[PDB]
């Protein structure tokens, strides 16, 4: 589940199998020639599924990833505030180590890097609502506010087909790029980290889409490769 | 402190069992029920979130189990597979006391055994063999003589784990009505009687 804390969560669990991720269509980072992306977005209405929270979904971080993620703004219900799945980069996911969190809310990309107590079954809702229960937790619980080294909001292009992220790390420094079109790239943020990130995860996005609606979260990611000359 | 009591401890197939909890902590974050001696999330049956008055299911949920706000869990149609230990886990803020467990046992009601005889009208100073025959492997086998427990004695032998009763010399004081009965922590049935007239 990598993630040690047992969160108290508003979601059912089942032991169903899950189809393998479905395939696409000096120092330099790129994706390979005829590379093939895999969709890691998972979705439920009601329950999460325990097999969601292990490999191949929990994936090796290596030399980074290039990702493109559908904007589900328009297929979410009325009050919804998260328009696409949150991703989580880190190592052991414990209070002993830094985890990058990139989570949209409304018009913003909430970026943060902290020592999070991440859940066993971390997830995200398109329209999260707790009937005033502070004990409840979705993807983390921290009774103490954790040491962060970056908590910064960035602006999201609310009306835009798909977003394009690049995440890598060199000399301990994580680098984040964003765009809303494939013709451009814009520096998001970068921060130095004491650990080195070895794993990543796209949290299951659960949502009650309204009417006869194809709720198709997609989070396609290919890896990056390193090369020094 | 929190104890837990199976009502009943011995349940017949296709009957209900209530894991009755005395006596929950009054302000809990959540509490859950698990299959067996464990709090492994894959053995979680159902779960309750007290502040949200909402219940949730887990991998071990079979569809015939109800969790109550008061800690208790209701099984509906027990199957031999349901029999075992069950673990109640209680989470406060944010410490969890694993440390209610309960064990219950399920059994099939026994069917009527059949009593078999060599001669029904056996002669004095000759052996009789009585055989209690049933379709109840794993039932207990008791012998009856005139409705009361049969007195063991010295010249009686019981073999095949109480299946066959043998009495070599039958003195006149062995005349009467013989039955076997198979028991089972949830059922008792008595065999057809057999009447030895030692002539
Ligand atoms: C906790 O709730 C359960 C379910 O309501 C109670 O179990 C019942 O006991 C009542 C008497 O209070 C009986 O009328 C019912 O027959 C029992 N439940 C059945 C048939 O499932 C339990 O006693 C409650 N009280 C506690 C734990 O103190
Ligand atoms: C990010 O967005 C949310 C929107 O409610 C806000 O509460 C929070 O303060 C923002 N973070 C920063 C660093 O401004
Ligand atoms: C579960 O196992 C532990 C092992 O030490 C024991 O203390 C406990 O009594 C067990 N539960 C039972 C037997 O119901
Ligand atoms: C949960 O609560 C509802 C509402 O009282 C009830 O109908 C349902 O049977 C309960 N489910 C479980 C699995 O306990």
């Amino acid at each position: 589940y990598i993630g040690d804390f047992r969160c108290i969560q508003l979601v059912n669990s089942n032991g169903a199998n899950v189809s393998a991720p479905s395939i696409s269509t000096l120092t330099g980072y790129y994706p390979v020639d005829g590379s093939k992306f895999r969709n890691l977005a998972l979705t439920g209405t009601n329950s999460v599924s325990l097999s969601w929270f292990q490999p191949p979904y929990l994936s090796q971080f290596n030399d980074g990833i290039f990702a493109k993620v559908q904007n589900l703004k328009t297929s979410t219900p009325s009050g919804a505030t998260a328009y696409f799945p949150t991703i989580v980069i880190g190592s052991l996911f414990g209070y002993t180590s830094y985890t990058v969190v990139i989570e949209p809310y409304n018009g913003v990309i909430m970026a943060s890097v902290c020592q999070y107590t991440i859940c066993q079954l971390p997830y995200t809702d398109c329209k999260p609502n707790t009937n005033g229960n502070k004990l409840i937790g979705f993807w983390h619980t921290d009774v103490k506010p954790p040491i962060c080294v970056l908590k910064r909001n960035f602006t999201l292009n609310v009306n835009a087909d798909a977003f394009y992220f690049h995440f890598y790390q060199h000399g301990g420094t994580f680098y984040a790029y964003y765009a809303d079109k494939p013709s451009a790239t814009t520096f998001l943020f970068s921060v130095y980290i004491g650990d080195i990130l070895t794993q990543y995860y796209v949290l299951p996005f659960i949502c009650n889409p309204t009417a006869g609606s194809t709720f198709a979260p997609r989070y396609w990611v290919t890896p990056l490769v390193k090369r020094q000359y | 402190e929190v104890t837990i009591e199976a009502v009943p401890p011995q349940v017949a197939e296709d009957n209900n069992v209530l894991l009755l909890v005395h006596n929950l902590p009054l302000a809990l974050g959540a509490f859950a029920w698990y299959k067996g001696n464990t709090t492994a999330i894959d053995k979680e049956i159902a779960r309750f979130v007290p502040n949200s008055n909402m219940n949730f299911t887990g991998q071990a949920y079979s569809g015939r189990e109800i969790i109550y706000s008061n800690g208790s869990l209701l099984f509906q149609m027990i199957t031999m597979k349901d029999m075992g230990v069950y673990t109640l886990d209680m989470t406060d803020e944010n410490y969890r006391r694993t440390q209610a467990t309960v064990r219950f046992h399920v059994h099939q009601p026994v069917t009527q055994p059949f009593l078999q005889v060599t001669n029904t009208t056996v002669k004095e100073l000759d052996s009789v063999t009585l055989t209690c025959l049933s379709n109840d492997i794993g039932a207990n086998i008791q012998w009856l003589f005139n409705s009361q427990s049969l007195q063991l004695t010295e010249r009686m032998t019981l073999s095949q784990n109480n299946s066959i009763l043998r009495i070599d010399p039958i003195k006149r004081e062995d005349a009467g009505e013989y039955q076997c009965e198979i028991s089972n922590p949830v059922s008792v049935r008595r065999s057809n009687s057999i009447k030895l007239d030692i002539i």
